[PDB]
């Protein structure tokens, strides 16, 4: 009796939030048209942990989703496995914020935020028991940005005593998808560090060279890009719903992840990445899926861990696994380099086993890291907003809605604080 | 729903604006008489049953170019109330546009705006046409521009403006309407996209490798560039982009609201199956200096903030690897204190060919609008132009007889003074 | 004379009140506004 | 054998009661031809209560149609199932009283009057036990506003016992329908205070904001609005045409809430209405239809509820449904919202079952909700009368009839006096 | 039964009766001679069998506009003696039409309202038609108003009156007949509807494109305006309103029924295609000035009272969010003890369209009659007129020598003056 919210916000939000419900609809066996068609009895016990029962048996999810521009949803319906949402849950805007974070978050989130906490508040107490809100929206735009972080900021007020997941996607290294990344997402980190109880990052060129180099395929889309998003979020609760040996719920993933309450931010990985003329000549057995799990490569974030340790790892196994091996290989990794690991906390590594695999996949791994090597994406976005705020640039379209620069010193104020910290307790 | 009104001032505008709305109808599938055979929402209001008219306006004071679209392909297509004619033009006089002849006008003009704006549900924008050489483009648009600002407040404006070049111009008073014309737009206008009109016919003689091209010729691929931008609007895509999303993103500081054009793939038909076109090579072709709408040489200048309008098959991949090799060229640079300088707009419609034109089917193209440091070198060969223009009071006359006075001379003038010194300060590094 | 939602095709609210037939796997699209909305092209193809 | 005898009044009055007889003839499942068509010996178990059994099976309403113009004579027999009436309950005139609250009471209307009291008592005298009568009218017109209260004066000095069902328009407050609608209602609202048992107020801009939110019609017509109306007419009388778990009529409702003789007003509206693209996703139980029940957007009158406290309630649940899941959601909203609900009545809210729905519904209920944010209506009625009337505009013709200007003088201390009584009890 | 008799005095009553019963035999499927190839009865009586024949009098002084009636198409349409003629002109003299030769041709009008009064069941109301500038409408319709008041009291009596324009009077001795009628129509016509020539002209050139109007393309517009006020009695709808409806709600005090007039959608077949025409869009083209058949400006004025008839598939949803966007408007005015300022009347029959007329086929139509403070300046301005040619007498032997002496020149002067201090105060906040 443990329900999750799902909130999606903005372009990216109603993206890739949509395979996320492709997936999770997938592997517990719903149809697009919503009714229940999967072969065992395991999928059908924890349903409400998503899903809200209706009339003749159809199954709604637990979703609002939620932006400023039109645009979204009308690829939201359209797509396949669209039709499941309910439309009261489908509240958007006219203007659009257009990757301002100061327009989502004040001018033309004011009219529309009080709309979606009278439509979350409805799904809040009509379920019984809250495990929490989980998010996923993105740092470099603005309409999931600034209307998102305002909504993240007002259900901590009403609902303080439930547990936030923010699946924010940071502009890349390499690359940039907009000229105004710096400046929405360090105004997010800001907002996000006081608010989210954790938060996961992800990364579009973490995902693009494990999507070639790994995958072995030429052209991903943003499709096949999502798909490993979608894959790790269902990893993230896979111990809910379904039974197993050791159960990690939500909550363990924050009270064990997180050594102090600033020290949140994660990145993550999906372990079984092999390819379809790969995957005959390798042997689905736990070694083989140790060894990816904690390989550089296989995270999805900008960072490198060779570069910073692992605070705390965590491990969500799925399937029928021999949990001596798995103990052992956790055993090996933690006495093969101990200059990797965080050594003022003994046996960092936690395990815990799933009993029922994903569709199709018999053997598979969800790394959760709350690593060091991470404060270079804070560094990076930490350096590119000094020196675009320093010649007061891109300025005028901020402070021009109800922004003053005292926010904006104040966003670097913590988003330092963030990359001191963090190299403090590698030391 | 959204919708975009966008407006001609000036025969450039029209011209343009009968070669825009060609391919507008062609792209949705309109038949020139107006009926089909939601995509048409952003840009024509259906009217009855299986009806659609542009949501414009074609307002100038010359009647022969205004009655020519109302006798040309397109009769039944335009709302004959919404073109708006003049009995006499400003005759490239900003006077006469803005004082005399314009002020008995623009109340019919900003009427049918008006109208406009209640069928439409949700305005997200306008996109102003006109030529800064030109009376009427000059005049008649700046009194319409500032009357817009004060009607619907903070929308968002598009000046597509022609400008003359300094090699290759058609008129002798094109410096003073152009320097009086911009007097308006800097105050007014949000995003001022630049296009040259000898720098486009470079196009059509190396790249489009058509010998002897015209203006219906020359004003098609600039239709290509002003679809390419807003059908991000029009259709959907892996990253949209909108109208309100461009002057936030584009634009740093209010001053600086200049725009260099770019359309990337320029073959004929013959060319079009030799070409191994792709991705790498289109965007290689973007920042190559002869591709661009506008003459400049952006490597004496520097790019300070960029866009790419993607449209057709395009992976996510690519288009995110183009933006690395640029990066590492040290041939194209971008200014130090701005390093995400791309915003990438995908759209998955492949561009629409027009029957008997000189551009060829392609799947895949790329419409860069980005801001330059190398603008001032347009505005510095114009204030030179203007300095001998000013310099014995040759063609002023004119002027102070159709109500304006002699001050707003020096005034413009001093505008342009302190544009040119904010580009050099900008691009300067610190 | 006919009123104007007996020639525009959609009569009375019985459908709507008593909830009879359905929106979806059926053929009545008359009603309502989440109906009407057209929405973008579709441009499908499955994930590889 | 508690039957109810049905008055409609005016343009208003025989448009809503046409599509009245239009939907409950349906759910008791007569044909346009008045004969029976149904499967369930429960349709046919009460039907004394609003129809009269005939020569050969036909099935005739108690509905007295009673206007001042013979337009709607034609609009309510050429309408659907319009041809189910009675001939002799078609007293009508020929002048119209011309949105004219005095041609209606005074000069034209007493001609017509003493012939269609002729016709409610043939009709009160041939039913055996008058549980009450039933009034259908508008408070913005002529017609229904001033023959219609004349009617009310007289019926209740005929039957002081029997209870009148007051069902009224009131005009809207953002939308004006006709200029002299502050003269009509603060006139016709003074009658209802003293003759009325009970007042069960409709707003026309509360069903356009009903339909256009709620029901997400693209086009509400005319009718939808009405057929909104006739749903929770049909929910008054729920207990009366059919069994229930706990029974309710007309009188037990009466008594549960009306704590003063001249509270007797009520805002009113109707759960289940969902929209056709939220059709499949709502599960329909007891938790939903409370939470929307009490929501301020599901009310059919021009007052926010919010505003006032809640003097009483009622529930009148439809379906097969668990008593205590009632008990135990009446419960739940008057607890999280103490403020809103008025402290010296312990509770306040009232609910009863009656175990067969709607046809087509599965679980329904109807509301009456008797409150004091009412007076925001009655406050802004009567302000635009003292607005009028200090100028003496539109009243040469109200004065050129019979009315010197004192009897309005009595219309806004009346107005007034209960906005007086409201405001001490909240 | 809803019954109206509608009267035709002066020559702009002819020649706009004319163009009224075209639209309204059109309207109701009546062939020109009479012959029906249940709604008839607000405006023709079966006649025998399987004929109709209109509720209506052309009464003139002039036989040659009478007989084109006789000699016209219509010759099987009206009935002989109803369309009554004289032997001698009023020519643009009030005195001649009230006291010379009005008496022996009003005992002839009375007489058949009398007989048409008797074959109507259950009378609703008279219309009547003028142009108070000439003599006949001036001096028959003082003389004829006056009769039917004592006849038929308490009856309504709508007005359909044609004042001249402030810019073109096509007559000298307008201003003397156009203020003495005022005196006359003050106390007996119910609702007057005031019209202007030159008005019209404006929409006509404007909305219609044509260059060049006629007085037939104007009475085609009046008749559709009348037609539109009076389908409420002939077709159903949502919202219908009576003539009698009309009056009370519309008329806040005895001495001031003049009210104005307009018609939102007036398109021509070229445009009518490309036009969105909806509720929300026509209903600000009502309220806009140009729009308005006579030339007082309703942003000098206030608005006091307004009735909206709405023809055509017009759905009751949107006129009332229509109504409201234009009480948002700060340009529209409204007097201060009226918050309440509208009336609107919903039906379903489009407006019918003639063969060869200017306006095209629309959907859905508005038809707006309102009570404005900006008569004043309609009535101040032939104030001016008239007390200018007063000055030194001009005209004054004509009006002498048939009858009406040298004192109604002042009484009517004192009347109208009362009037234009009846206004002033109305308008006070
Ligand atoms: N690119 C492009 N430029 C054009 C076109 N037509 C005109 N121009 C440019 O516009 C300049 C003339 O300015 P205009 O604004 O068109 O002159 P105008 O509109 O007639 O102004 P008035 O004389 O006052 O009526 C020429 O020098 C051309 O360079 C066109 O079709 N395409
Ligand atoms: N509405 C309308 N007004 C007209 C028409 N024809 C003439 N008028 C007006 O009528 C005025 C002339 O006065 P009338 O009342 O028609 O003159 P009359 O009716 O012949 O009266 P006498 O000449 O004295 O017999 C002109 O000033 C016009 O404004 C018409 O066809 N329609
Ligand atoms: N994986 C993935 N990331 C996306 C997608 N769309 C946008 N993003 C990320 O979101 C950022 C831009 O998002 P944007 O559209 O501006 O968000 P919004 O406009 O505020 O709703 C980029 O940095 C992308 O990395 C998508 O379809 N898939
Ligand atoms: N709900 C509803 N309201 C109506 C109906 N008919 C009229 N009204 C309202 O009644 C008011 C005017 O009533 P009116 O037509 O003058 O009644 P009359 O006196 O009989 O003519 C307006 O505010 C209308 O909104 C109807 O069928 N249903
Ligand atoms: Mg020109």
């Amino acid at each position: 009796m443990r329900e999750i919210v799902h909130i999606q916000g903005g372009q990216c939000g109603n993206q890739i939030g949509a395979k996320f419900w492709e997936v999770v609809s997938d592997e517990h066996g719903i149809d697009p048209t919503g009714t229940y068609h999967g072969d065992s009895d395991l999928q059908l016990e924890r349903i409400n942990v998503y899903f809200n029962e209706a009339t003749g048996g159809r199954y709604v999810p637990r979703a609002i989703l939620m932006d400023l521009e039109p645009g979204t949803m009308d690829s939201v319906r359209s797509g396949p496995y669209g039709q499941i949402f309910r439309p009261d849950n489908f509240v958007f805007g006219q203007t659009g914020a257009g990757n301002n974070w100061a327009k989502g978050h004040y001018t033309e989130g004011a009219e529309l935020i009080d709309s979606v906490l009278d439509v979350v508040r409805k799904e809040a107490e009509s379920c019984d028991c809250l495990q929490g809100f989980q998010v996923c929206h993105s740092l470099g735009g603005g309409t999931g940005s600034g209307m998102g972080t305002l909504l993240i900021s007002k259900i901590r007020e009403e609902y303080p005593d439930r547990m936030m997941l923010t699946f924010s996607v940071v502009p890349s290294p390499k690359v940039s998808d907009t000229v105004v990344e710096p400046y929405n997402a360090t105004l997010s980190v800001h907002q996000l560090v006081e608010n989210a109880d954790e938060c996961m990052v992800l990364d579009n060129e973490a995902l693009y060279d494990i999507c070639f180099r790994t995958l072995k395929l030429t052209t991903p889309t943003f499709g096949d890009l999502n798909h490993l998003i979608s894959a790790v979020m269902s990893g993230i609760t896979c111990c809910l719903r379904f039974p197993g040996q050791l159960n990690a719920d939500l909550r363990k993933l924050a009270v064990n992840l997180i050594p102090f309450p600033r020290l949140h931010f994660f990145m993550v990985g999906f372990t079984p990445l092999t390819s379809r003329g790969s995957q005959q000549y390798r042997a689905l057995t736990v070694p083989e899926l140790t060894q990816q799990m904690w390989d550089a490569k296989n995270m999805m974030c900008a960072a490198d861990p060779r570069h910073g340790r692992y605070l705390t790892a965590s491990a969500l196994f799925r399937g029928r696994m021999s949990t001596k091996e798995v103990d052992e290989q956790m055993l090996n990794v933690q006495n093969k380099n101990s200059s990797y690991f965080v050594e003022w906390i003994p046996n960092n590594v936690k395990s815990s086993v799933c009993d029922i695999p994903p569709k199709g996949l018999k053997m598979s791994a969800t790394f959760i890291g709350n690593s060091t090597a991470i404060q270079e994406m804070f560094k990076r976005v930490s350096e590119q907003f000094t020196a675009m705020f320093r010649r007061k640039a891109f300025l005028h379209w901020y402070t021009g809605e109800g922004m003053d620069e005292m926010e904006f010193t104040e966003a670097e104020s913590n988003m330092n604080d963030l990359v001191s910290e963090y190299q403090q307790y590698q030391d | 729903m959204r919708e975009v009104i966008s407006i001609h001032i000036g025969q450039a505008g029209i011209q343009v604006g009968n070669a825009c709305w060609e391919l507008y109808c062609l792209e949705h599938g309109i038949q020139p008489d107006g009926q089909m055979p939601d995509a048409f929402n952003t840009f024509f209001s259906e009217t009855g049953a299986g009806k659609h008219v542009p949501r414009c306006i074609f307002l100038d004071l010359e009647p022969t170019v205004v009655d020519e679209v109302r006798t040309g392909t397109y009769r039944q297509l335009f709302h004959p109330e919404q073109l708006i004619s003049g009995k006499e033009d400003a005759a490239n006089n900003f006077a006469r546009g803005h004082y005399t002849i314009g002020k008995e006008i623009v109340d019919l003009a900003l009427d049918r705006i008006r109208k406009l704006a209640d069928n439409c549900t949700g305005l997200q924008g306008f996109l102003v046409f006109n030529a800064v050489g030109g009376g009427t483009g000059s005049g008649l648009g700046s009194l319409l521009l500032e009357r817009l600002s004060v009607d619907y407040g903070k929308k968002s404006k598009l000046g597509f403006t022609v400008y003359p070049s300094p090699q290759v111009s058609t008129a002798v008073v094109e410096p003073y309407n152009s320097v009086l014309s911009t007097h308006s737009l800097l105050e007014h206008t949000d995003v001022a996209v630049m296009l040259d009109n000898e720098a486009i016919y470079d196009i059509c003689r190396r790249s489009l490798d058509i010998e002897r091209p015209t203006y219906t010729n020359l004003n098609r691929l600039i239709a290509q560039v002003i679809s390419s931008l807003t059908a991000s609007l029009r259709f959907d895509g892996a990253l949209n982009v909108d109208i309100t999303e461009f002057q936030t993103n584009l634009v740093p500081y209010p001053r600086i609201h200049f725009m260099l054009s770019s359309y990337a793939p320029i073959i004929s038909a013959e060319k079009a199956y030799h070409e191994q076109l792709s991705v790498a090579e289109i965007t290689n072709a973007a920042f190559e200096p002869a591709s661009m709408m506008v003459k400049c040489d952006p490597r004496h200048g520097k790019y300070m903030a960029c866009c790419l309008m993607y449209r057709g098959d395009v992976v996510p991949k690519d288009v995110n690897a183009s933006v690395a090799t640029i990066k590492t060229k040290r041939t194209i640079q971008f200014v130090d204190w701005c390093p995400t300088g791309f915003k990438c707009g995908i759209n998955y419609q492949p561009p629409t060919v027009v029957p008997g034109g000189d551009l060829a089917k392609v799947q895949r193209a790329v419409c860069m609008i980005s801001n330059s440091t190398a603008i001032g070198e347009i505005f510095s060969r114009l204030d030179h132009k203007f300095d001998l223009m000013y310099a014995k009071r040759a063609f002023v006359h004119w002027y102070v007889g159709e109500g304006m006075e002699e001050g707003e001379f020096s005034e413009a003038r001093e505008d342009l003074a302190a544009l040119e010194k904010d580009f050099e300060e900008v691009g300067a590094e610190s | 004379v006919e009123g104007p939602e007996m020639r525009r095709g959609r009569q009375g609210l019985y459908e709507t009140l008593q909830q009879t037939s359905n929106p979806y796997q059926g053929g009545n699209k008359v009603g309502d506004a989440w109906l009407e909305h057209k929405g973008r092209k579709v441009q499908p193809r499955p994930e590889p």
